[PDB]
């Protein structure tokens, strides 16, 4: 009975098509992969 | 169709698919339905083709 004393609710967006599913982190992904998944003189390198 | 397929772009919304031999009412209606799960679209053929 008082201003702005409410409960915050944020059901899903949609059970619907491709926007709720696994998120694709693929080597493919956005145009073309390097050393991982192909062929390569040197191989995998290092980093962080 | 004469001398090869119609192959040509489904755009809709934001997913896009590019079909292939495209020759006839049938195939379209065929491939279609198949892809239309993707599209999110309803591919029916009725009696009359």
């Amino acid at each position: 009975s008082n201003a702005y004393e409410t409960i915050d609710i944020s059901l899903q967006n949609a059970s619907a098509s491709a926007i709720g599913s696994y998120q694709v982190g693929s080597n493919g992904a956005g145009t073309v992969a390097s050393v991982a998944g192909t062929a390569t003189a040197s191989g995998i390198a290092s980093g962080t | 169709v004469t001398g090869g397929s119609l192959n040509f772009d489904v755009t809709v919304g934001s997913n896009t698919v590019s079909l292939a031999g495209v020759t006839s009412t049938q195939d379209l209606a065929d491939q279609l339905n198949s892809n239309s799960s993707k599209l999110g679209i309803t591919a029916s053929i009725n009696d009359k083709g």
